[PDB]
RNA sequence: CGAUGUCGGCUCAUCACAUCCUGGGGCUGAAGUAGGUCCCAAGGGUAUGGCUGUUCGCCAUUUAAAGUGGUACGCGAGCUGGGUUUAGAACGUCGUGAGACAGUUCGGUCCCUAUCUGCCGUGGGCGCUGGAGAACUGAGGGGGGCUGCUCCUAGUACGAGAGGACCGGAGUGGACGCAUCACUGGUGUUCGGGUUGUCAUGCCAAUGGCACUGCCCGGUAGCUAAAUGCGGAAGAGAUAAGUGCUGAAAGCAUCUAAGCACGAAACUUGCCCCGAGAUGAGUUCUCCCUGACCCUUUAAGGGUCCUGAAGGAACGUUGAAGACGACGACGUUGAUAGGCCGGGUGUGUAAGCGCAGCGAUGCGUUGAGCUAACCGGUACUAAUGAACCGUGAGGCUUAACCU
RNA sequence: AAUUCCUUGUCGGGUAAGUUCCGACCUGCACGAAUGGCGUAAUGAUGGCCAGGCUGUCUCCACCCGAGACUCAGUGAAAU
RNA sequence: ACACAGGUGGUCAGGUAGAGAAUACCAAGGCGCUUGAGAGAACUCGGGUGAAGGAACUAGGCAAAAUGGUGCCGUAACUUC
RNA sequence: AGGACCGAACCGACUAAUGUUGAAAAAUUAGCGGAUGACUUGUGGCUGGGGGUGAAAGGCCAAUCAAACCGGGAGAUAGCU
């Protein structure tokens, strides 16, 4: 099954109505260490909720 | 009458003195608290509304607290209108124990379907399967045909087709009330009521003789 | 569930005597014979237990005039008014399907005596 | 839980030994006859000079099954194969004059209550 | 259709899943902490607590049943002589994990699951 | 050719 | 004719009514039972097999009935490919022959990932005039609508007798539909056990890997039908054919012209589901927001500063909710999930040790050991205050109250 | 009848029922003797027919284990 | 045409089990096949199990299921023996 | 002894499902026939287009064949589109 008409670049547009993209709202920042981070993730230099977890 | 919200808890079976086996469902009724009546006055139409249970306070909402606390009842997990019938009279606050079933004799009792997802045409629709074998192409569990020709030309609405199956409003009429008692918060009807374990019922007196 | 537990063990016998697969049970069965009630015998092989509370149950399996005849009775039922341990078997096996597949001969299971 | 096709045992002195189903009467469509049903048979086997011969077409009520028999207790009495015992067409009522193996109180079915009186067991 | 029903896939066959989780719960056991993708690791805790569990309770069985899942003496021993005792006192919870962001080639929710002390 | 398409 | 593929089957249907069954009715050469014929009626219902490619037909056996038609002789981007069916081959028949048959026979490739319409489901957006959370009313829409048999009445009415009712009531079935997992069962590659071959953990003992889960015996939770519960209705309204009352036109007669009584599974209701995007956007209850400044073509104007509630949503733990969204639960003032404790359940007496035996193996400790999704508990682990979105009292007109 | 139009010929057998099968008849539309006639043990991925076992072929479908389908990331077509 | 499930002659032949160069498991040796991560809908593909029934399917038992070894005993018509 | 029997290699290609913008311009999987013979295979040679070769299908002669492919006559001719 294909097309019998060319769709419209209108159409494109409209069918694509729906794939923008969130971003984010949700970093914190640790309280002792002061990297952002998302929610209920460590941060990079391995901390969370301010005790320094892992320690890599 | 009116009825009252419960909770499905489970089936198990009353032995009767004769040797019967009734199968029954386990219907939890805690007092029904009315919070708020209607009238043609202030409404255009009669009825309670109730709720049942209790609910966190925390997700308990500014405007739902509000409702409430104007009837003076603490919240409950939900609210639920029953029609009132021309005689039938309450007030706001009024506490309705399981008891109002003491006789009715048969009940109908609503809830919401157990949820089977995507269901597909033979289950969802008993469409009756094509041949496993003898040449079948990739045609055993699909619906067929769905029309004629140009004539139509296209699909008649409400056609049977595949789609979400269960997780919906279904009521069960008529089942043999068998047990009512208060002081445990019982309704034993006999039968398989909807919903899984756990979900909310609405029981009624039944309606058909 | 809690409430359902209330409601079925305040229905439970508190006397079925002790049996297992392969024991050889008599179970005493009211039935309306005509215009009767009257207890009725029904003795065979325990070849199957079901065991949940008021729900257990147990499969009886007996050669009446030249075939099988097994019935599962439903422990608590009333209709149920006595159950009785004629000798104890010995097998090893909670489920006894296969006795089925043998006939007179091959059926015996040795005695527990213990 | 007898169908078109299903081959039954005997359980009289019919003469009768393996008759096979043709047909579940009792309702268009109806697909299965079982506890006491009435069913139509042919006759695949019998003795050389019983009251029936093979190749003879006739009904016989539906005495045990395989799947048995459900009680208002819950419980179920089940047999180790399918029996029948045959009636005469325009009459129902058992051609053989004894019943062999067990029945079941289902049968106080009045016109069948002549199989009941024989037949040896419950 | 999953209704109640326990057990993540992981997009494998029975034994597989059994294998690669004998072959984790050791690694996790060693290290006393591992990286692996968010699910695998919440599935891990369901195989691994309970053989600490076990461990509680040093006897010849035991040790040959925490043979038979896992197949590995090392890790046998120091559940038992080490885990077992550490975790003595406290109802399960014996592990830990911990969100950590996603995998670069395939972007794969990852975190660690450790042993709740660790200090190794 | 063969009758059906396209056998 | 720069391609509109086909008989039958399968699957799925949808209309017509010249109606097969069920309902109502007139006549009958209708005693009753049972028929015949016509009128009304399309609500629902309306067979499995033997043979043949068949449709059909015949035959067997059911059934209340096995309706007749339309829908590209409905339905091949839905399946099938037996019929038809190119190329191989053969018989008969024709032809000197190549060959041919609208004769027969054996064999013989069925592609297409769905843009649009349509359809089934399920979301995102905005709207409904300040915003919000709920519970509703119910315009509209959809579903459903079948029927056997036995018993009473009554062996009565009727009938010479055989036989055998109307009206009404009571049961219990068939087929169909929905729900459910309590029971009976299926499955249960996540539970337990037995067992073959081989490799490994040094060996023994004990285990594990691989061989379809190696092959099997069982089986929890869930899912499920064959399992067990419930349904079709009664009632009401207006009618069809039809039966009539009163009654003229037409001194009589006349169901009709005025007026009045009845009358069916059809219709409108009553039952179940959806349902205010019902833009004609409805009702009710509750909740939240009470700063100023600048500019322009000065108007429902544009901007800035401060503000940021109700609520939504986010993140995490999740669910008998689920393709994804969505919907529901829970987030420490906590049982949401995992673990952990106890119980249950399943399997069916582990390991180790001891005794017996030459040994295989038995017995004791022992109904042992192990035991998933189960029940009852338990903060051990993970569910961090926060962020974002949504604002800051809400147009004009008239009316009625009101100062 | 690989041959028979009429034709599902007729009769018999098998089946509850058999336009096929087998045995028969002869009215051979339109068999026939190396364009070989009729038989024929064995052989056959050869055509037709029956039966035992066997079974999800089917009544009528359920559950389950896996690869896709669905979701996230990377790459990235097609016919028209 | 491709780092293509195709095609391509010869030589070598370990252990256990086995008649075997079949087959299963191994040794030496070589590999996990150049997108992965999750979900656990319909439907498709490929498998397992199935109450009662048992060819009722269908053009047709198509496809499945079933049979399956060794040694003894023992095997009908018919036959060119 | 045997164009002998069963059965791998090897040769083949009866059934089905899959695939059908394939993993593949004919295959994959499960089943299947031959398998000391008119067997099967490597290397090289010979036969050439109205010609070859053919246990005969109009088969095969470089993804083709009721007359190969290539270049030429050549802008064959086309009362057709
Ligand atoms: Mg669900
Ligand atoms: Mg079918
Ligand atoms: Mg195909
Ligand atoms: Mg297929
Ligand atoms: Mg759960
Ligand atoms: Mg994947
Ligand atoms: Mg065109
Ligand atoms: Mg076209
Ligand atoms: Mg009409
Ligand atoms: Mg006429
Ligand atoms: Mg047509
Ligand atoms: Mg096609
Ligand atoms: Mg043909
Ligand atoms: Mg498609
Ligand atoms: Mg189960
Ligand atoms: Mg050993
Ligand atoms: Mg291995
Ligand atoms: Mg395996
Ligand atoms: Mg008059
Ligand atoms: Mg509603
Ligand atoms: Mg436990
Ligand atoms: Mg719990
Ligand atoms: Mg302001
Ligand atoms: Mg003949
Ligand atoms: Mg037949
Ligand atoms: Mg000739
Ligand atoms: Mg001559
Ligand atoms: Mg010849
Ligand atoms: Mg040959
Ligand atoms: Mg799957
Ligand atoms: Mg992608
Ligand atoms: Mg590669
Ligand atoms: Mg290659
Ligand atoms: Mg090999
Ligand atoms: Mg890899
Ligand atoms: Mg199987
Ligand atoms: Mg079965
Ligand atoms: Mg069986
Ligand atoms: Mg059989
Ligand atoms: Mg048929
Ligand atoms: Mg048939
Ligand atoms: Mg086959
Ligand atoms: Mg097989
Ligand atoms: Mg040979
Ligand atoms: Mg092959
Ligand atoms: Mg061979
Ligand atoms: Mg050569
Ligand atoms: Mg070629
Ligand atoms: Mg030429
Ligand atoms: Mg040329
Ligand atoms: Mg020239
Ligand atoms: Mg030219």
């Amino acid at each position: 099954a294909v097309q019998q008409n060319k769709p419209t670049r209108s159409k494109r547009g409209m069918r694509r109505s729906h794939d923008a993209l969130t971003a984010v709202t949700s970093l914190s920042v640790d309280k002792t260490s002061g990297e952002k981070h998302l929610r209920h993730h460590i941060t990079a230099d391995g901390y969370y909720r301010g005790r320094k977890v892992i320690a890599k | 009458m009116i009825g009252l919200v419960g909770k499905k808890v489970g089936m198990t079976r009353i032995f009767t003195e004769d040797g019967v086996s009734i199968p029954v469902t386990v219907i939890e009724v805690e007092a029904n608290r009315v919070t708020q009546v209607k009238d043609l006055a202030n409404d255009g139409y009669r009825a309670i509304q109730v709720t049942t249970g209790a609910k966190k306070a925390n997700r308990v909402t500014k405007p739902e607290a509000g409702h409430f606390a104007k009837a003076g009842v603490e919240a409950g997990r939900g609210l639920w209108e029953f029609r009132l019938a021309e005689g039938e009279e309450f007030t706001v606050g009024q506490s309705i124990s399981v008891e109002l079933f003491a006789d009715v004799k048969k009940v109908d009792v609503t809830g919401t379907s157990k949820g089977k997802g995507f269901a597909g045409t033979v289950k969802r629709w008993n469409f009756r399967t094509q041949d496993a074998t003898h040449g079948n192409s990739l045609s055993h569990r699909v619906p067929g045909s769905i029309g004629q020709n140009q004539t139509p030309g296209k699909v008649f609405k409400g056609k049977k087709m595949a789609g979400q199956m269960g997780n919906e409003r279904v009521t069960v009429q008529s089942l043999d009330v068998v047990r009512v008692d208060a002081e445990r918060n019982l309704l034993l009807v006999k039968g398989a009521v909807p919903g899984a374990t756990g979900s909310d019922l609405i029981v009624k007196p039944a309606v058909k003789a | 569930s809690n409430i359902i537990k209330q409601l079925e063990q305040e229905q439970m016998k508190q006397d079925v005597p002790s049996f297992r697969p392969g024991d050889t049970v008599e179970v005493k069965v009211w039935v309306v014979e005509g215009s009767k009630k009257r207890l009725q015998a029904f003795e065979g092989v325990v070849i199957a237990i079901r065991n949940r509370g008021l729900h257990s149950a147990f499969t009886v399996r007996k050669i009446s005039n030249g075939e099988g005849v097994e019935r599962v009775f439903q422990t608590h039922s009333p209709v149920v008014d006595s159950i009785s341990v004629k000798r104890r078997g010995a097998v090893r096996k909670a489920k006894l399907y296969y006795l089925r597949e043998r006939t007179g001969k091959a059926a015996r299971i040795k005695e527990r005596l213990n | 839980m007898i169908q078109e096709q299903t081959m039954l045992n005997v359980a009289d002195n019919s003469g009768a030994r393996r008759v096979m189903c043709i047909k579940v009467l009792g309702g268009s469509h109806r697909r299965y006859a079982g506890v006491g049903d009435i069913i139509k048979i042919t006759i695949k086997e019998a003795i050389p000079r019983g009251k029936v011969k093979k190749g003879d077409v006739l009904k016989a009520v539906v005495v045990r099954t395989k799947k048995g028999v459900r009680r208002p207790d819950g419980s179920v009495i089940r047999f180790d194969g399918n029996a029948c015992v045959l009636l005469n067409n325009n009459s129902e009522q058992p051609i053989g004059t004894r019943i062999f193996g067990p029945v079941t109180r289902e049968l106080r079915s009045e016109k069948f209550m002549k199989i009941i009186s024989l037949a040896p067991e419950v | 259709m999953r209704h109640r029903k326990s057990g993540r896939q992981l997009n494998r066959n029975s034994s597989h899943r059994q294998a690669m989780f004998r072959n984790m719960a050791g690694s996790l056991v060693r290290h006393e902490i591992i990286k692996t993708t968010l699910p695998k690791a919440k599935e891990l805790r369901r195989v691994v607590e309970p053989l600490i569990t076990l461990a509680k309770t040093d006897s010849v069985a035991n040790r040959r049943l925490a043979f038979a899942r896992t197949r590995d003496n090392e890790i046998v021993a120091k559940l038992f002589n080490e885990l077992g005792p550490r975790f003595a006192s406290r109802a399960g919870g014996y592990t830990r994990i911990l969100k950590c962001g996603f995998r670069a080639g395939d972007n794969a929710p990852m975190a660690y699951i450790e042993l709740v002390d660790r200090s190794e | 050719x063969t009758x059906p398409f396209x056998x």
